[PDB]
């Protein structure tokens, strides 16, 4: 097909989901160790006493 | 607001104490209505700060 | 499965404790069996969790 000289310029670009928030959860301080560890730490406490 | 109500209630107890007397447990009640009032306040402070951060 | 066996032997001890009375060493058996049964359970939970992962 034929084209005119361009009427608008552009280039390929990247669109992004700009913001994120991610405010931490309340009980977030229990995340370095997994649930499975935190539950096995109460079974060991009950079994050592 | 729960901290305002509790502090008001504690004052009633103290005031009532200086009238009835002998009761003794009114003076304690005031003690429980002030310590808890200060404890409701901490939660309100934390909730305030933790909401603005969001 | 060790835990069911122990918790059962602990039950046998509490039963016997009635007929063979004045033999207190059967209540200690019961208590130890039950405590040992809990310890078997902890290992069987750790092993289970560790394995499936």
């Amino acid at each position: 097909i034929d084209f005119s000289k361009p009427f608008m310029s552009l280039g390929i670009s990247i669109m992004i989901k700009k913001p994120q928030k991610s405010k931490p959860g309340v009980f977030s301080f229990l995340d370095p160790l997994a649930y499975e560890i935190w539950m096995c730490i109460v079974f060991a406490y009950i079994g050592v006493s | 607001i729960l901290s305002v109500i509790l502090l008001f209630m504690g004052g009633l107890c103290i005031a009532a104490s200086e009238f009835y007397k002998t009761r003794h447990n009114i003076i304690l009640s005031a003690g429980i209505f002030f310590v808890s009032a200060g404890l409701s306040n901490i939660i309100g402070i934390i909730v305030y700060i933790s909401a603005n951060a969001g």
